[PDB]
RNA sequence: CCAUGAGUGUU
RNA sequence: CCAUGAGUGUU
RNA sequence: UUGUGAUGAGAACACUCAUGGUCUGAAGAC
RNA sequence: UCUUGUGAUGAGAACACUCAUGGUCUGAAGA
């Protein structure tokens, strides 16, 4: 076992008792875990280990990210929070200083949230619709990340409408792209190709593309900036 | 009516009702409150027409919520019959919309600015 | 010209270029700013907002959000919204500060204190309110009734293979689960089957003959009191589950006419609650065209055929209305076209209003039906 | 040289032509002619062949069961066997008349209306045997606990669901079904969590504690007593299946080592009699190579590999003993390849004799798992 | 409605009150049914609807048997009898002056050819193994017609042992080919052309060939004459 | 022993030993009761070879009623270390089957029409 | 039926 | 998992 | 240690919930 | 003339299950 910093703020690698590496992020909430995930002592601090299947963002890293804008203090905008499995790591990476914004319209699932962002004065749950940022206009301010994982047909028209409310000039967007809640028919890549178009016709500049596979199957993550 | 949520000067309400006829053989259209509702889901509408001589009311009451969600436009006629027999119909329709304006364009764009403004929208 | 903001922090007023005319710090009280905010989604304005309008006294106000302006107008002001304005932007960009300034809270520190707090009861306000929905109640008890159904059929199956070990002509002469359940369990060994004690049953005695004789002369296996008793236990869950499944039938009813009449109407109780299953609530469900609502339930076959432009499904669980089902193949794509037309109208009337019209629609649905049927 | 062949109809001797030598008629009765098929299957010879041996003095007969060869040699002659021989084909060429000739039947009518009659009543004895083999009683009992093993799950989901309408916290508070279930069962509304009602039921104080905080701080919904009666109805009914499970399992273990010991010595009862129901039969078990053993119940992923030439599975029914799913990854193929091993021998002898060599068995088997486990 | 003879004894055809053609046979028990099978009469004279989904014999018929050696009076062995949906058929063909010896292993199946047997002093129900002929041996007679459906992996085999025993010589033998039960990675094709190999090495003279798609899939049956 | 059912001389059990070496260099078999059942069960095999001095003696008693079902010929030799010695092992093997008989073709067909005699067969 | 997220049973 | 044969549940 | 089975096998089975993907569109009958 | 966008026409694909029979890994090397 050995734990060491990476090219990302907060961001640690594992070697492991086997030989195997795990990506994983520093426990702001010592002894406790959000889902099922490893809780690991090394140097008397505490990590928790990142699935990368579990988790989109820890997938893309693997899979070749080039820049990533969520670190140290960075105030995010989340669209699709559910239970709280990713927003959790990017609460540790922003670390008290930054604010997590998780909306998410889901009672069922907001239930299990809640119990995450009580332990984590980082996470600001938001039952509301993202389809209406109205909702949550007067409770949020504006942010440097805004990270959209939604399952809906209209998600990147989503993403953009919650953009132009909420993300700072110059800021960065982390989009998913669920080919297969937008059309079962249509081939993803197809899919990949029309929205990142929606995106650059609304002056999204492209960084990155990446695609998910096999972390997720069908899935892409554009990382933009918006201008 | 209690499914109109704002009012439409009859000036107005006829130049819908030509955008309509113009969009009709220039361009696309959906005629019936089904084939509108999916027409909104799917995204694909430009402008919503609703008539305000429905009954039961609430057979459109949800084309204002759904045409809330997508972000799309939406406007009033006095008679089904007179959208039906617009629609290029012979029986009245209770709602329908207008997919692709093609040379109705300028009409359609006059349209969804004054409903903004008796709307309210800067 | 002046540009309103209503926040967490208290109501602001802005002039065009994005300097604070005037503000009204809100209380530093999750009471009451949780009430406010919850008011604010149906468009009252802030108590704090409304106060602020009166110290400054503006020809032309904008708010953000478009269900204000009419609660405001007949406050006697001339109002308009603007969604995204610069001036919003400029405000929250300003957010870390102007809490500060306004003198809200004193630092960083505790504005997020604060802020966090509200969050999570906010929200915790919101989780309950939907939790409360009657519907709900309604959609797990169908939920559980059909898991009921399931059941009851698994264990019948298995009892008939099990117990046909010892009387496997009894089988094909009980049709009925509950019946061949009562037998096994209220006998247990063949041997004791009586004309009398079958009787006391309600077993016509053409059939009581047909079974005893073929008790008699069954080719059956003679087995063990241990090894029948390991059966009926079998046979009377069988039993209880019927009984429990009839109770859920009731109680369903009972939610059924409350949330939806109209639907209940149509399509009875149960079915009703299916397809609010299917659709996840009643709103969702309003929301619907019926050209989805004849569908609903038949994904397997709707997807293999949206995949591969093939034949799509006729009808979805709207299958389980007896008219459809009794029907001949060619009747019922038209009995589901007219079953889902109505339930869309149905559905919606139960949803945004309460207003009962299901008599009518029904008999309206009734009459297209008899059409069909003379074809 | 006579050939000498064995039928319903009685005993002929011929000679290497086709000649009837000499014949003996067997007696018109359904009973005895059933009991000498029964009996001619384990190699005994018609008492209609020794009387016709005897007529004759044969110095070599032929016959067509092999099995009935050492049964006529200990009785003085000498003997071989001849499978599908000219004359046996020969006899049966005429044997619509041959009937009639020997005077076993008068006509047609009446020889076909005998076997007839007695093909009802061979098979309708056999089907008898059958049905009275003990390891049928452990294969149904053994589906039957597994079909409540599915059942109780289900229910259990769905109640943890349907309640959470009410008490959301108490899902993750509560990870055991049969514990969930009895809380819901005898207190329902959660206002009727007492200390003492739950110290009653065993649970230990620092869960106590934290329960009655979740259920005062709880964010459910207020729900009728009605609401709360369906629920309950599923809450009992999971308390009852779990005490018919544990009941079955007592009536499996009995039957399970009285069929097979060996087996039961190995895996325990309940995995015992899922081997045995997979297989078919102790018999079926029992012809098994141990390849096939170590991947009974996986045939989705087996045929997937046989078909695509991917990677075929390394544990069937068989990874529910614990020593399999209970060890890492690279040690289970290691195991299931040693436990499939032991098993197929401990079904041969359970089959073929039932000599008892289970502890053997057992402890050959805890040495190579903790070879395996030094790794 | 409309009932008329085909080119093969005892089996005929029926026109329908709305056009649909299916055929049927004699039936021999009156005011009975085996399967589910449609009692229908024409002529005062009483038929069973054969369906062909459900029994192969009726399904080769439709898929064009030129010439069918189970008629009026033959005497057939029957490998697989099963429930007794093909074999009631064979029953109300060969009639009372015919025979049908069915043999079956499998108790919870004969079981039900039990009850179909009682009925029809045609049918002689075995329960016994078709790959020991000898335990039946000594009930049967030698027989016209040899008819094969059982899923054994040597089916062929086992058909071969029992023709040499009870098969007349130039009598006919129907094999029914089952691909998927002699081996499921091998291609139905190459099956079928391999094991009716296993025929002609066996002296059994090649008729005639039908592929029993879509009544049954990966199925093809023989018919032969043994020489 | 209870599973060999019958009885055969060492001469023969001596022919049978050579069959099976001969059979391993020019032809092909399967060595193992669990290879020597799935050849069985397969119908791979011409000849099934059981060790008469197995133990328990279980473990290969399952081989006659396979061979029969499938109506494969099988024959006992005396040691099983002289048939796994005999197969390429230096371990014993309980049962063994020649699949292709290779240069041992007659020296099979002699076996199979030996053993044949010893059982009773014309 | 597909994709994603959280889980359960034999254990 | 595939194929075949007989069936059940919502009905 | 091991043909009374070494080695390989990144495919034991059975389920629950949440979110999204959810037909056609003007003609038919006498 | 009648029903019909408040839905005609088409739709050779409502969903959930049970049993019976067959197809059921590798093959000599490891620390
Ligand atoms: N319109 C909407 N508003 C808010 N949330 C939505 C939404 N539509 C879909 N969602 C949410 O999008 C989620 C998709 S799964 C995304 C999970 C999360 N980002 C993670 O990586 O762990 C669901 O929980 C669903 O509730
Ligand atoms: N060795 C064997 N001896 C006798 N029957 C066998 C057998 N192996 C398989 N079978 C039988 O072959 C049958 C295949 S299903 C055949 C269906 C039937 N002939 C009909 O059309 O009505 C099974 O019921 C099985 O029991």
């Amino acid at each position: 076992i050995t734990v060491k910093q990476t090219n990302m703020e907060n961001i640690y690698e594992c070697e492991f008792n086997d030989g195997s590496f795990r990506l994983c992020t520093r426990n702001l909430v010592p002894n406790f875990n959000v889902y099922g995930e490893r809780l690991i002592k090394y140097e008397g601090v505490e990590y928790r280990e990142w699935n990368a299947f579990r988790s989109k963002l820890a997938g893309a890293i693997l899979k070749g990210l080039k820049t990533n804008p969520i670190r140290k203090g960075t105030k995010v905008l989340y669209l699709g929070a559910a239970s709280g499995t990713t927003i959790s790591h990017v609460s540790d990476i922003i670390e008290l200083n930054g604010k997590a914004y998780g909306v998410e319209f889901s009672p069922r699932v907001v239930r299990e949230l809640l119990l995450v962002a009580q332990r984590r004065p980082n996470i600001f749950p938001l039952l509301a619709d993202a389809r209406f940022p109205q909702s949550y206009k007067s409770v949020v301010e504006n942010v440097d990340v805004l990270y959209v994982d939604i399952a809906q047909p209209d998600q990147t028209d989503i993403a953009i409408y919650n953009a132009k409310f909420f993300l700072k000039v110059n800021g960065d967007m982390l989009l998913v792209i669920k080919a297969r809640s937008i059309d079962v028919t249509k081939d993803p890549k197809e899919i990949y190709k029309t929205e990142v178009e929606k995106l650059e016709n609304s002056n999204f500049e492209t960084i990155q593309i990446i695609n998910l596979d096999p972390y997720d199957k069908d899935h892409a993550i554009v990382l933009s900036k918006y201008k | 009516a209690s499914y109109v949520k704002f009012e439409v000067p009859q000036d107005l309400a006829d130049k819908v009702l030509e955008a309509v006829r113009k969009a009709k053989e220039s361009g696309k259209i959906k005629k019936g409150t089904n084939e509108t509702t999916k027409a909104v889901e799917r995204g694909q509408a430009k402008l919503v027409i609703i008539a305000e001589d429905v009954q039961p009311e609430e057979i459109v009451a949800h084309l204002p919520l759904l045409c809330d969600e997508k972000k799309i436009p939406y406007v009033y006629v006095s008679s089904k019959k007179a959208l039906g027999e617009a629609c290029g119909l012979q029986v009245a329709t209770a709602s329908a919309a207008i997919l692709e304006p093609g040379e109705a364009k300028d009409l359609v764009d006059e349209i969804i600015k004054r409903v903004n403004e008796i709307k309210g929208k800067t | 010209k002046i540009y309103l903001i209503e926040h967490v922090i208290g109501a602001v007023a802005y002039d065009e270029n994005g300097n604070i005319v005037d503000y009204i710090t809100n209380p530093r009280d999750l009471g009451k700013i949780t009430e406010e905010l919850l008011n604010n989604e149906k468009g009252i304005p802030f108590s704090a907002t409304v106060e602020l309008l009166k110290k400054v006294n503006p020809q032309e106000v904008v708010v953000e959000n478009e269900a204000e302006v009419p609660k405001l107008q007949a406050l006697g002001y001339r109002v308009s919204y603007e969604p995204y304005s610069k001036v919003s932007r400029i405000f929250r960009e300003s957010l870390p500060k102007v809490a500060i300034d306004i003198k809200f809270a004193s630092n960083e520190e505790d504005y997020y204190n604060f802020l966090h707090e509200l969050s999570l009861e906010y929200t915790r306000r919101k989780l309950r309110s939907a939790a409360q929905k009657r519907d709900l109640l309604a959609i797990q008890a169908v939920r559980a009734m059909d898991d009921i159904d399931k059941t009851i059929n698994l264990f019948s199956e298995r009892l008939r293979e099990w117990y046909s070990i010892h009387f496997p002509e009894l089988d094909k002469l009980i049709e009925d689960h509950e019946e061949y359940a009562t037998i096994v369990s209220r006998f247990g060994d063949r041997g004791f089957l009586t004309i009398d004690s079958l009787k006391e049953l309600g077993f016509n005695e053409q059939r009581i003959n047909r079974i005893l004789d073929a008790a008699k002369k069954s080719i059956g296996a003679d087995i063990s009191e241990d090894d029948l008793s390991a059966m009926r236990m079998i046979a009377n869950t069988i039993l209880d589950l019927y009984n429990i499944r009839r109770n859920l039938n009731n109680y369903l009813e009972g939610v059924m006419k409350e949330v939806a009449p109209n639907v209940t109407a149509l399509v009875g109780p149960a079915l009703g609650a299916r397809l609010l299953s299917i659709a996840g609530s009643l709103d969702e469900l309003a929301k619907m065209p019926a050209s989805t609502i004849q569908v609903l339930g038949a994904e397997k076959a709707l997807f293999r055929a949206l995949r591969s432009g093939g034949r799509p499904p006729k009808h979805g669980i709207i299958f389980q209305y007896p008219a459809i089902h009794t029907s001949p193949r060619w009747q019922r794509g038209k009995i589901a076209r007219a079953l889902a037309a109505k339930l869309a109208i149905a559905a919606r009337v139960d949803a945004f209003s309460g207003r009962f019209i299901g008599d009518q629609l029904n008999e309206q649905l009734k009459k297209r039906i008899d059409e069909i049927k003379e074809k």
